[PDB]
């Protein structure tokens, strides 16, 4: 068996547990009174439960994702980029940047 | 809705691998895809020879351009601008004088053969139906003056195909 | 000044101001058929009527002053619902010129069709015609698009000066003409052609000649004429 | 007297057998012209062959729309043509711009960058109006060097 | 209504909680202006920080969107700051389209969207082309749609639709084609725009 | 400080001096590579007179966006691209070309 | 023209939209041509590159300008 | 009518002394048969019964749109917008 995208569909368990586990921490470290990390958490938390209430079940994978592990790990290795990305430039802890000029209506 | 493209392995033990291996040593699908060609060869071809032959059409078609009139004389474009504004090409240009006394129709009338897309929007623009787009492919020209149509004149000369025109806007009113 | 809500939003104006005049500080402006720049203020179309906040009647905006602080709204459910209708019956009795009438885009009433009154149907059978009146050099009158309203009525009787314009009948058949077969004078009633609103009056020199649409406009002073400045020309 | 004026028919009729055209495919108007090998209308070893080729070819049909950018590049397949050449702007791009024109980047007439013999006025160019095209060239063919 | 409307707001409610989450973040970096209407969400975005916003949405739990595929451009002489680079984006899982304003003037330039998109780069090459916007740090600026020798940029509303150098002629010399001459046919210029507000609710006050 | 563009006012003026040595180098190149259309000194003699109308100074923001600018026309033939003596061609061939004068315009009449 | 060699689609009288392509009824046998006294009597062929052919023409008397002693 | 050697019609001029016209030389000028509109005055008046008549070219089938058409002065008889067909009594 093998997923109809170029990633390979390994058989791997706790390895969506690791990187889910691993991405919590990395939050808990710049942003804390952001909103950023204070709603992203529970959605994982969320997540993380259906894990490890299902024993290597397809419900558990066509959970939120429906496309078997390889997309869901997909969406899991760019989630530690994308936290990372947002520890190191600061915009949802700090909110002072100048407002536009008024006009919007066409 | 799922199809699926790939066959996922068609050979697996002993008689699916030798005739899958066979294709491959000699040929067989080549001479069956010559084979293909063979009956394809033998029957008759749809072909159309222009100068004898002609192709098929339909009651509605646009071509080239001829501003119809009234049975009993009388040009039937009234000269509104309506056409010029309509023409996203903006082929069509209008200037218009009073005719003599008491009638207002027409004075400069040029569709230019350069410019126009074809759209059959100038005869739906139209409400006294004036250009009516005739079943015309004949027109060819040494120069862009001798291509793009003057003051009425050659379009007033499409009377040669406005017998074609009164017959297929016979099947316009009402449409189909 | 006494201050009254349109359409929720305030706006202050004078005592003896109009409903059509107070909705121009809002910034809004209703359907219109008898001026209020120049020209006296007069009923005879009923195509301004707005419904108030609590009426059991629609008052026409160019007679009906705000006096009191009422609410009116422009956009409600009765004005859409009677804006449709006079349109209607506007039309009911109109000879159908629009590709040969003069005007086209400039025609007040033809942008009122299409932006107010009732786009899929109108119920009419039979139109009545009136007789062509006579005119001098300008303006080449057809009585047939006119609407029989009270707008050039005014215009000879207070801004030209010699009356001339006036009614002919009763029902159906009254007529904006002179009566009488007489040219109408010069003065300054070359620009009766210009406060028409159909295209009934339009000015014979350059009748037909070009419409609306497509046409570059361009402001300038006149030269011929002392005290003469800005003229829109095509 | 007689066999000089013979003669010289002969040459012409050597066109007016066979014309090979060039395949520019840098319009709509060009999917009209892969219409002239759709069987239904025929021009396809009547006279025409969709073999092409830069150097070898007669005829060269300018296919609808050209830019500033291919103003240059259309320019030079003109020079490696041969001197009997024939050009058909088939098409309303081709005859003046049929659309755009007013624009900035398509080149009006075509003529401003090669000469047109033959011009067909069809958008959508029907392979029924297109037949036209190759039939009066073969036909403007009549007389070539008196002297 | 049968045929006078096209479809019943019914997840325009549901749409909504997008324009409530994204600004539960609230950054002034950001966020600034939430527009929703006709089943579509709309967001204007501070040009010191674009890249940010394009890696969120990229990935994310709650909604995943990854394709930040088609790239327009505005060009609107109204405002004090002028261009207006709009990016429209497609969700493959979460099935739903959001949209990627800037506000600035950006005849100064602009970050770029070429290390959180592979495609972006041949959009922002158009940008430059047809409106002049450079982009920051971006690899390969080439000039696509184009000429080679073509002065200014050919969309910008301050010059005409034919413009300066169109006119290509052969003439006189023998391989060199022509470029100076600039003249064309007339344009007619309709000046055909309708008395009469055309909606309510739509009219600002002055 | 807003915006960046490239440089500030001093470093945006040693910006286009690197921009003049790589297209003065190509100009030389251009003749045997490219064609001989007109000549090696009157095509350097062309490289000036661009830059004169060029010569206002007054923000870094105008003139950053000229070296981007000078990065791409000017560079139309160092990487080698099809131009065939048409594209890249700034002079005019076929000008008048007018003049600017009461007494030569006036006896053409025009605007 | 006369030639019976080499002949172009010039020929046919106004029978292109019945018989020929589009309609089923054939232009003597059942479906008349209308009489209007306004269509040309003769057939025309096609204009092409020789002598009496299509021209373009001026319209407009234009803005008149007239000087006299 | 034709003056020196081209044929006027629907209002047009030649050429002022030669001056204009120079392409209509080897090619022949096109010309639109009876456009004096010599058709128009032609047809014969019909009489009208009442008051206001409506005009029609052909029903639905032919372009024309309805227009009213009012008779009240015995001298000039009224004809409508789109037709030179005039109409008495
Ligand atoms: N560099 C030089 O050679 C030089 C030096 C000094 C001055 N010039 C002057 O510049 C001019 C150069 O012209 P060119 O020699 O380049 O012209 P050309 O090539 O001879 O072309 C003249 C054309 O006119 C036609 N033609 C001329 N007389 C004709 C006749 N009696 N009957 C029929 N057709 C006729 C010819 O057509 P057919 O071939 O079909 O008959 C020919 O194609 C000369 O007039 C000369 O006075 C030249
Ligand atoms: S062709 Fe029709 S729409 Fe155009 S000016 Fe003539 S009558 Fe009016
Ligand atoms: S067919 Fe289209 S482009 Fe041609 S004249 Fe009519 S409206 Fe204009
Ligand atoms: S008065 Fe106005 S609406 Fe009536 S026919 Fe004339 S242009 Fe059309
Ligand atoms: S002519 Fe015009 S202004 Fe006078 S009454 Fe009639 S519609 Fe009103
Ligand atoms: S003439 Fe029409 S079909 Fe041909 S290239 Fe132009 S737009 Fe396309
Ligand atoms: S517009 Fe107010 S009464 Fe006529
Ligand atoms: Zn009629």
């Amino acid at each position: 068996t093998g997923l109809v995208g170029l990633a390979v569909c390994e058989t791997p368990h706790e390895r969506l547990k690791i990187l889910y586990t691993k991405i919590l921490d990395v939050l808990g470290h710049i942003p804390k009174n952001a909103a950023y990390r204070k709603y992203t958490e529970q959605i994982t938390n969320e997540k993380l439960s259906m894990v490890k209430a299902e024993p290597d079940v397809k419900k558990l994978e066509e959970r939120l994702q429906g496309g078997q592990i390889e997309e869901v790990i997909l969406q899991a290795e760019n989630e530690l980029s994308l936290a990372r990305k947002m520890i190191q430039w600061k915009p949802w802890e700090p909110l002072v940047e100048e407002p536009p000029a008024s006009q919007w209506k066409w | 809705t799922y199809k699926y493209v790939n066959l996922r392995e068609p050979s697996m033990d002993m008689k699916s691998v030798t005739d899958r291996a066979a294709q491959t040593l000699l040929w067989t699908e080549l001479i069956r895809g010559l084979g293909m060609t063979l009956s394809y060869l033998f029957r008759e071809p749809a072909t159309i020879n222009y100068p004898f032959e002609k192709g098929p059409l339909s009651p509605r078609f646009r071509g080239e351009h001829a501003l119809r009139r009234y049975p009993s004389g009388e040009e039937r474009c009234i000269a509104c601008k309506l056409c010029e504004a309509v023409c996203p090409a903006q082929a069509i240009t209008i200037e218009a004088e009073p005719r003599a006394d008491g009638s207002r129709r027409t004075t400069r009338y040029d569709i230019d053969m350069t410019k126009c897309i074809y759209c059959g929007f100038c005869q739906e623009a139209c409400p006294v139906d004036a250009i009516v787009e005739g079943p015309n492919f004949e027109f060819s020209t040494e120069t862009h003056e001798e291509l793009l149509y003057n003051k009425e004149k050659l379009l007033n000369n499409g009377d040669k195909w406005e017998a074609e025109i009164a017959a297929n806007i016979q099947a316009d009113y009402l449409y189909r | 000044l006494i201050e009254v809500f349109v359409d929720g939003q305030s706006v202050m104006v004078e005592p003896g101001t109009t409903v059509l005049q107070a909705c121009e500080k809002v910034g809004m402006q209703i359907p219109r058929f008898c001026y209020h720049e120049r020209l006296s203020v007069a009923g005879n179309c009923r195509m301004c009527l707005v419904e108030i906040e609590k009426a059991p009647k629609v008052v026409a905006a160019c007679a009906m002053p705000v006096m009191k602080g009422w609410n009116i709204l422009t956009n409600s459910e009765k004005t859409k619902k009677a804006r449709e209708g006079v349109m209607e019956f506007l039309l009911a009795n109109h000879p159908l010129d629009c590709p040969i009438c003069d005007q086209g885009g400039e025609c007040d009433l033809q942008d009122q069709s299409m932006m107010f009154g009732s786009d899929r149907s109108r119920f009419l059978e039979g139109k009545r015609a009136v007789e062509d009146k006579n005119i001098g050099p300008l303006v080449k009158t057809i009585m047939t698009r006119c609407i029989q309203c009270t707008r050039c009525i005014r215009f000879a009787s207070e801004i030209a000066g010699v009356d001339d314009l006036g009614t002919t009948g009763r029902g159906n058949d009254m007529q904006v003409g002179t009566y009488i077969e007489k040219m109408f004078m010069s003065e300054l009633s070359g620009n009766i052609i210009d406060i028409c609103p159909v295209g009934a009056l339009t000015x014979x020199x350059x009748x037909x000649x070009x419409x609306x649409x497509x046409x570059x406009x361009x402001x300038x002073x006149x030269x011929x004429x002392x005290x003469x400045x800005x003229x829109x020309x095509x | 007297e007689y066999v000089v004026a013979k003669l010289d028919d002969l040459i012409n009729w050597a066109r007016r057998s066979s014309l090979w055209p060039m395949t520019f495919g840098l319009a709509c108007c060009a999917v009209e012209m892969m219409h002239m090998a759709a069987p239904r209308y025929d021009m396809d070893r009547f006279g025409v062959v969709f073999r092409a080729s830069p150097r070898q070819s007669d005829v060269m049909i300018v296919a609808g729309t050209l830019t500033n950018k291919m103003a240059p590049a259309l320019r030079k397949v003109y020079d490696q043509m041969p001197e009997p050449r024939y050009v058909v702007s088939m098409g309303s791009c081709a005859n003046g711009g049929g659309y755009y024109h007013y624009s900035y980047s398509v080149v009006r007439g075509c003529d401003r960058i090669v000469p047109v013999d033959i011009y067909v006025p069809g958008c959508p160019p029907t392979a029924e109006a297109l037949l036209y095209g190759i039939l009066q060239l073969q036909k403007k063919i009549k007389r070539e060097k008196r002297l | 209504r049968p045929t006078v409307r096209p479809r019943n707001d019914v997840a325009h409610k549901q749409l909504s909680a997008f324009g409530e989450y994204v600004a539960e973040i609230l950054p002034k970096y950001v966020q600034q202006v939430q527009v929703s209407c006709f089943n579509e969400l709309e967001i204007c975005i501070h040009p010191d920080g674009v890249i940010p916003v394009l890696t969120f949405l990229r990935d994310h739990s709650n909604a995943q969107f990854k394709s930040l595929a088609d790239l327009t451009a505005v060009d609107i002489p109204t405002r004090q700051n002028r261009f207006e680079i709009v990016y429209n984006l497609l969700s493959l899982r979460f099935n739903s389209r959001i949209r990627v304003k800037t506000y600035t003037d950006e005849l100064t330039p602009i970050e770029s969207s070429v290390p959180v998109y592979k495609a972006a780069n041949w959009y922002e090459r158009e940008i430059w082309d047809m409106f002049g916007v450079f982009f920051a740090n971006h690899p390969d600026l080439r000039r696509i749609l184009t000429d080679y020798g073509f002065e200014g940029h050919p969309f910008r509303k301050d010059f005409p639709l034919s413009g300066y150098v169109e006119l290509r002629y052969d003439d006189e010399v023998k391989r060199v084609v022509a470029e100076p001459v600039e003249l064309a046919q007339e344009f007619r210029k309709f000046d055909l725009n309708s008395p009469w507000e055309a909606f309510p609710a739509y009219r600002q006050p002055p | 400080v807003k915006p960046i563009f490239s440089r500030d006012m001093n470093e945006a003026k040693r910006r286009v001096r690197e921009l003049y040595r790589a297209w003065y180098r190509e100009v030389p190149n251009t003749v045997h590579l490219f064609q001989l259309d007109i000549s090696v000194k009157q095509g350097r003699d062309k490289v000036r007179e661009m830059f004169k109308k060029n010569a206002h100074i007054t923000d870094p923001r105008v003139v950053d966006l000229l070296v981007i600018k000078g990065k791409m026309e000017l560079e139309e033939t160092i990487k080698v691209w099809k131009q065939r003596t048409h594209v890249m061609r700034f002079f005019h061939e076929t000008e008048a070309p007018r003049p600017k004068d009461f007494l030569s315009k006036f006896y053409v009449g025009h605007d | 023209k006369n030639t019976f060699w080499d002949v172009d689609g010039s020929m046919v009288p106004p029978e292109w939209h019945r018989w020929l392509h589009c309609m089923t009824d054939d232009p003597p046998t059942v479906k008349p041509p209308t009489a209007r006294k306004f269509i040309w009597t003769n057939h025309k062929f096609n204009l092409s590159g020789t002598p009496q052919q299509y021209v373009p023409y001026s319209t407009t008397r234009k803005k008149i300008q007239e000087w006299v002693p | 009518x034709x003056x020196x050697x081209x044929x006027x019609x629907x209002x047009x001029x030649x050429x002022x002394x030669x001056x204009x016209x120079x392409x209509x030389x080897x090619x022949x000028x096109x010309x639109x048969x009876x456009x004096x509109x010599x058709x128009x005055x032609x047809x014969x008046x019909x009489x009208x019964x009442x008051x206001x008549x409506x005009c029609d070219g052909g029903g639905g089938a032919l372009g024309h749109p309805r227009v009213y058409i009012n008779l009240d002065k015995e001298t000039k008889t009224g004809t409508c917008g789109y037709c030179g067909l005039q109409f008495r009594q």
